[PDB]
RNA sequence: GUUACGGCGGUCCAUAGCGGCAGGGAAACGCCCGGUCCCAUCCCGAACCCGGAAGCUAAGCCUGCCAGCGCCGAUGAUACUACCCAUCCGGGUGGAAAAGUAGGACACCGCCGAACAC
RNA sequence: UACAACUUGGUAUUGGUGCUCGAUCGUAUUGGGCCUCUAACCUCGGACCGUAUAUCCGGUUCAGGGACAGUGCCUGGUGGGUAGUUUAACUGGGGCGGUUGCCUCCUAAAAUGUAACGGAGGCGCCCAAAGGUUCCCUCAACCUGGACGGCAAUCAGGUGUUGAGUGUAAGUGCACAAGGGAGCUUGACUGCGAGACGGACAUGUCGAGCAGGGACGAAAGUCGGGACUAGUGAUCCGGCACCUCUGAGUGGAAGGGGUGUCGCUCAACGGAUAAAAGGUACCCCGGGGAUAACAGGCUGAUCUUCCCCAAGAGUCCAUAUCGACGGGAUGGUUUGGCACCUCGAUGUCGGCUCGUCGCAUCCUGGGGCUGGAGCAGGUCCCAAGGGUUGGGCUGUUCGCCCAUUAAAGC
RNA sequence: CGGUGCUGGAAGGUUAAGAGGACCCGUUAACUCCCUUUGGGGGUGAAGCGGAGAAUUUAAGCCCCAGUAAACGGCGGUGGUAACUAUAACCAUCCUAAGGUAGCGAAAUUCCUUGUCGGGUAAGUUCCGACCUGCACGAAUGGCGUAACGACUUCUCAACUGUC
RNA sequence: UUGUGCGCCGAUAAUGUAGCGGGGCUCAAGCACACCGCCGAAGCCGCGGCAGCCAACGUGUUGGCUGGGUAGGGGAGCGUCC
RNA sequence: CAAACUCCGUGAUAGCUGGUUCUCCCCGAAAUGCAUUUAGGUGCAGCGUCGCAUGUUUCUUGCCGGAGGUAGAGCUACUGGAUGGCCGAUGGGCCCCACAGGGUUACUGACGUCAGCCAAACUCCGAAUGCCGGUAAGUCCAAGAGUGCGGCAGUGAGACGGCGGGGGAUAAGCUCCGUGCGUCGAGAGGGAAACAGCCCAGAUCGCCGGCUAAGGCCCCUAAGCGUGUGCUAAGUGGAAAAGGAU
RNA sequence: UUUGAAGAAUGAGCCUGCGAGUCAGGGACAUGUCGCGAGGUUAACCCGGGUGGGGUAGCCGCAGCGAAAGCGAGUCUGAAUAGGGCGUAUCCACACAAGAGUGUGUGGUGUAGUGGUGUGUUCUGGACCCGAAGCGGAGUGAUCUACCCAUGGCCAGGGUGAAGC
RNA sequence: GGCGUCUGGGGGGAACGCGGGGAAGUGAAACAUCUCAGUACCCGUAGGAAGAGAAAACAAAAUGUGAUUCCGUGAGUAGUGG
């Protein structure tokens, strides 16, 4: 749809903590990316949903 | 004038109202040395008489006030704050 | 015949919002301005669109220097 | 104290820039000599970085002189305008430009550090 | 958006046999399709009876049909036949056009702000990098060409100060870079937020510092999205994930609950509903000169009538008579603009009768000049006393036509 | 015969109610580590219970194939193309289903428009008769004529008269 | 020729002069320049009265001011019936 | 009669129209913005009132610190736009194309330079104003000044005139803006004959008093048919231009 | 009513009577004012041919924060002294900081609401007064007219001359 | 079916009550859900009252209430609602 909605969880966590859109047409591979999601209290990479 | 209310363009406040409440009244430390000039202990009927509550009702209360003189207190439920200003009151608050 | 004009924008109300020489306190801002009409100096932030605050009570100053039009706050005495 | 020295600095940053002319190598400055080792070329020791001081101040820099050009700028007037006016019609007081003109003008100054002298 | 009516099936009024078709070619799957039959059911066929008379009706017999049909209930179709409704505002009268939010500039009168159907342009995104940070560096203009190769492709020598440029328009900025390249990497963090800016309000903007962790750089420090300003949507209803929220009496669970997050060209962009088009000259009501159609009024673009300079026309000669390109005025009469008077009423075109006034004069009257031989003209000046056709055509005003007069005026 | 209807054909696709029971979910006996002594605190899930819950059977209809116009309805534009002269009477273009045949036609339809021509009158924007450039006729929401009829429409003529 | 202040023509409407308000005005009662005057309002001042606000003092006087007003707000009253 | 008549729901509903009754005293609006199935309605903020509170925090001027980017001005300063000149190689090019002489030929001529204008979206310049901030004096027996909070409704149909302007044609008594503009609205008085909006000026009441503003002083009509110095012959005064005239 | 009217804009022939912000509610709030005061007050109801007495059933404030669990002069937020949001009525004097305007700790001044009565506003009621075109339910009408149904009556006189014979 | 005989009822009445049926104007600033409201109105019953009435009700561990009906509360609260 010219520009998807995208959400991003946690590993340990599991928590659609961070959501971003993207050009799927242009990232047909999944978005990767360090950060930082509050409880679980430190940073750690969140995946693609 | 038409246009979207204030009382209707604000969302409802969340959560519930849990109806089932077993609520009760404060009676201050304070206000209740203040009473007892001499002290003792503190019965349901006592602090009626002292009008502090509904006769009925039933009472929690804390320690927001000290406690100088030795008053035994006949409770249900307490706060910690009031029951240490007994405890250095040299008395006793007994939970029922 | 008909026009194809007539259309506008909103007005964001930008220029110098404290004077030369006012009394303004921490956190206040200075000027609201699109371009870089002016630049930051002591005591002055430079905002995330381009607009000037203060980070410290006192009097604001204007003054030019290289040419250029830059803001500063002198710390007015402490009574 | 002097200096025909180098860095950092100032200033409602061109009265301080540009152009032409002449001159500087004791020290410093530049250019300079070569790339094992640091490091770099989207290739190149061009840039940077590094080792050394054989050479030279041509370039650049500096200083001095030149009004060719930039540049600052009067007094005066004019434009303009706040207020008031008279039956329009423009004047009374206040404020006073821009451009142009005589002219000015080839920066000044601070702190440290280098060669001569005490 | 429904509903009346019409139409389907299942289900009930509901019975039996024979056949033929299925998932645990010789072992099993209970229902579908057909042929029959009487007995439910129908009969508006017949014949008896109630009856002395009764075409209603009820009962009896038989006869035809017959598990059909009809009828309910659910359901699908079709359904202006019937019904309740919708069909925007802005508008220089309405309607048709165009717009409806957001962004840039001008109008904007040097704080802000400031309208118009005023002048001009764009937005409903893009981006794992075009982000962060560290580091390097800066053009275009320029003369020459071992050949293609040219006016321009890449160039280096050596005046080179944005004149080149900076994701998407304009303005504001930007070389101390906001401009490119690379390296690394995620701060396009988490929770707060001193105080402010703007907001009628909901909202919208900026922001130093505090706690964890991380990023770049040895460090200094910078890092809470893109150089900024457009790239947007309230509330309800619902969906999804996590929690040390509740939990209709015991546990509980369920049931509900929060934080995070999705569903609208709801663009008529603060969104009357999940759900919407038209005529009414068959009309109707309450209103308005808040707003049109005629008139009056203000105005004079256009109109008409004057006038100014004078090239050329006119055998040569500007002005006998016309006057090119242009300019300045008058009247309020034509086409027009405004909506100030009248929508608790100002009757509209022609014709008929009747007229009355002005004069820019149609004749009659008096003059000047002629490109005025005379007659007959042309033109301009004074003059409003008087007069100023009739018919055919069309509703015509007008106009053409016929035929008169001194004329057939505006 | 494309659209909309109606009439026939239901082989296919979609879909009703009604049946239904795979998954998922709740609860609970037993338990499952250790604690006491005479089941719960650190998860499974018993049969039933119920919750949402399946796929599977489904008629008409719609989609689909034909017919139907005295059913509602339509019947074009474009260019080229002759022995003087303007034409198309022939061919090529697109497209839809076709692109107006006979008849009539500035008419009750013709806006320019008082079309042009002739008759009637001195004069005829009305009339009659023709031409066809039918803006925007047309064949059962019928075309063309039609004897007679009409307190119907237009026009002319003789008598007629104070309508003038 | 030039700069000037006044003048003139340029100049035609409709019910009746009707483009100084009129009469009239040049032997200006017009225009320009100065002066002195005088008229001219509900402006101001003069005298008397009422009321509001305010300050001082007192147990309501003194002094300063203000008093137009629609929508509308506030304060205090008159009268009628019972 | 485009859904008969009587009764009833029925006081149907009316953002629409009309009307709204006794006196005095005090203060005193707006016709704005925003939003609106909204434009002739309504609500919020400004605008008024009453009360309470802070009691000058407000106002005027002088001085001081300030930023502008308008009028104007300017342009070899840029974006544009413009006229006339200069060498003009090289029209960055032509009569013979030689690979070499001339528009030996009137062209084009680029650049730049000499000068002269113009611009709301041009500014290498740049005010009086207006605004915000600080200080000080003054009205300080109070304006009845400000700000906050609280009860109360109006109004969101403006007009005109002067200023700066857009549109219109520099026309309208036109329309749309700005004026810590003015006035009417919501204002009586005098002047311009008449005339809200133009000029002068704020009506507590009464007085058979006086001084004055605008405008006037021959009569209607109160005031000099005044003073002195000049102009005009046109009733100009007491409607008008381009142009013309001993 | 209007920006604006002597208005040629509306309404009034005249007089006299009648005619328009009322009324109810433990309704809500604010202002006056009245009683009591950390308290204020009662409804319905019972009994006095009389407004008395009884009746505390109930409601408001005394404490708020949080959506809720819950906490409590704090509380919510949050991993958090780490400040912020909302209250602690409100202030005076002492110390600690920056003097980021004020915040943080002590000793006193100590919290004022409630029920009448009258008033403006809001509230639901027809809610300041009159007024519509119209929608719906129940009934009354075909003595005119439309149609039709059954039974009767009406059409002077004078011509034209089909079929048939 | 047909007779004949005893006993009942038949209609009227203002409201109230029960029960069968049952709408729109209006508000929502429009409008369908919704509201107006089970109101007006129609109809059949009885009575002086009717109707309801002895839990298959609530409650919530208290070893509680104890038929129906009508008041004032509880409370415009929990909830329901384009
Ligand atoms: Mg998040
Ligand atoms: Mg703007
Ligand atoms: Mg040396
Ligand atoms: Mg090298
Ligand atoms: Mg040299
Ligand atoms: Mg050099
Ligand atoms: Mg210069
Ligand atoms: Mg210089
Ligand atoms: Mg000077
Ligand atoms: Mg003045
Ligand atoms: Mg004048
Ligand atoms: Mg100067
Ligand atoms: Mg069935
Ligand atoms: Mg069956
Ligand atoms: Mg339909
Ligand atoms: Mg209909
Ligand atoms: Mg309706
Ligand atoms: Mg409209
Ligand atoms: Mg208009
Ligand atoms: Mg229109
Ligand atoms: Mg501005
Ligand atoms: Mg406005
Ligand atoms: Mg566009
Ligand atoms: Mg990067
Ligand atoms: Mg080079
Ligand atoms: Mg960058
Ligand atoms: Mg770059
Ligand atoms: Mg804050
Ligand atoms: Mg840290
Ligand atoms: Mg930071
Ligand atoms: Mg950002
Ligand atoms: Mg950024
Ligand atoms: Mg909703
Ligand atoms: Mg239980
Ligand atoms: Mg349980
Ligand atoms: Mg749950
Ligand atoms: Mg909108
Ligand atoms: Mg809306
Ligand atoms: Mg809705
Ligand atoms: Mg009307
Ligand atoms: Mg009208
Ligand atoms: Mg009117
Ligand atoms: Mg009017
Ligand atoms: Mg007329
Ligand atoms: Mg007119
Ligand atoms: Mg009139
Ligand atoms: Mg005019
Ligand atoms: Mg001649
Ligand atoms: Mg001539
Ligand atoms: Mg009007
Ligand atoms: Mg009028
Ligand atoms: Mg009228
Ligand atoms: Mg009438
Ligand atoms: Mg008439
Ligand atoms: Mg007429
Ligand atoms: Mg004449
Ligand atoms: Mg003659
Ligand atoms: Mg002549
Ligand atoms: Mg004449
Ligand atoms: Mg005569
Ligand atoms: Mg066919
Ligand atoms: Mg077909
Ligand atoms: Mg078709
Ligand atoms: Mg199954
Ligand atoms: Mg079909
Ligand atoms: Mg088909
Ligand atoms: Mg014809
Ligand atoms: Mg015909
Ligand atoms: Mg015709
Ligand atoms: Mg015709
Ligand atoms: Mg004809
Ligand atoms: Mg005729
Ligand atoms: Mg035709
Ligand atoms: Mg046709
Ligand atoms: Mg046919
Ligand atoms: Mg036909
Ligand atoms: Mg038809
Ligand atoms: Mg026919
Ligand atoms: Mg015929
Ligand atoms: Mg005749
Ligand atoms: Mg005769
Ligand atoms: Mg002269
Ligand atoms: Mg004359
Ligand atoms: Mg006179
Ligand atoms: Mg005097
Ligand atoms: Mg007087
Ligand atoms: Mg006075
Ligand atoms: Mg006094
Ligand atoms: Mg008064
Ligand atoms: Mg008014
Ligand atoms: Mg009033
Ligand atoms: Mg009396
Ligand atoms: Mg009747
Ligand atoms: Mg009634
Ligand atoms: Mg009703
Ligand atoms: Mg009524
Ligand atoms: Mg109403
Ligand atoms: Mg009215
Ligand atoms: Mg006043
Ligand atoms: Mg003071
Ligand atoms: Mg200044
Ligand atoms: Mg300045
Ligand atoms: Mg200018
Ligand atoms: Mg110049
Ligand atoms: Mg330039
Ligand atoms: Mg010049
Ligand atoms: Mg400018
Ligand atoms: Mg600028
Ligand atoms: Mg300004
Ligand atoms: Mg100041
Ligand atoms: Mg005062
Ligand atoms: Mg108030
Ligand atoms: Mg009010
Ligand atoms: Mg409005
Ligand atoms: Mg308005
Ligand atoms: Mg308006
Ligand atoms: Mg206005
Ligand atoms: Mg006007
Ligand atoms: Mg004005
Ligand atoms: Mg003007
Ligand atoms: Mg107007
Ligand atoms: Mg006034
Ligand atoms: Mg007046
Ligand atoms: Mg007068
Ligand atoms: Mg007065
Ligand atoms: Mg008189
Ligand atoms: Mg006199
Ligand atoms: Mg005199
Ligand atoms: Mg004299
Ligand atoms: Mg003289
Ligand atoms: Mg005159
Ligand atoms: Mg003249
Ligand atoms: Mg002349
Ligand atoms: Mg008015
Ligand atoms: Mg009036
Ligand atoms: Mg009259
Ligand atoms: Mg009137
Ligand atoms: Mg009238
Ligand atoms: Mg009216
Ligand atoms: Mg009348
Ligand atoms: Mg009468
Ligand atoms: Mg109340
Ligand atoms: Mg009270
Ligand atoms: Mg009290
Ligand atoms: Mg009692
Ligand atoms: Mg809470
Ligand atoms: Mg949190
Ligand atoms: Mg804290
Ligand atoms: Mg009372
Ligand atoms: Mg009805
Ligand atoms: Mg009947
Ligand atoms: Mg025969
Ligand atoms: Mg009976
Ligand atoms: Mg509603
Ligand atoms: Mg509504
Ligand atoms: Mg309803
Ligand atoms: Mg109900
Ligand atoms: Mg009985
Ligand atoms: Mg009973
Ligand atoms: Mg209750
Ligand atoms: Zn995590």
């Amino acid at each position: 749809d010219v520009r998807p909605k995208i959400t991003l969880a946690c590993e340990v966590c599991k928590h659609r903590n961070y959501i971003t859109k993207k050009n799927r047409r242009n990232d047909p591979d999944r978005l990767e990316i360090k950060k930082f999601c509050p409880n679980c209290g430190t940073h750690q990479p969140h995946k693609e949903s | 004038g038409g246009q979207m209310p204030i009382h209707m363009r604000l969302p409802k406040l969340k959560g519930f109202k849990n109806r089932f409440r077993t609520e009760y009244q404060v009676v201050n430390v304070g206000d209740i040395n203040k009473a007892f000039p001499q002290g003792g202990t503190v019965g349901v009927d006592e602090l009626v008489a002292k009008g502090l509550v509904r006769k009925n009702s039933l009472v929690k209360v804390l320690g927001d006030g000290k406690l100088t003189v030795k008053v035994d207190v006949t409770a249900n439920k307490f706060s910690g704050s009031a029951r240490e200003a007994i405890t250095a009151a040299g008395g006793s608050a007994t939970e029922l | 015949s008909s026009s194809r004009n007539g259309r506008d924008s909103a007005a964001q109300r930008l220029g110098v919002k404290r004077f030369g020489g006012q009394v303004v306190k921490a956190g206040e801002i200075l000027v609201r301005q699109r371009g870089t009409h002016f630049h930051p100096g002591v005591n002055v932030g430079r905002g995330g669109d381009d607009t000037l605050f203060a980070l410290a009570p006192g009097a604001v100053e204007f003054g030019a220097k290289r040419g250029r039009k830059t803001v500063n706050i002198v710390p007015v005495a402490r009574p």
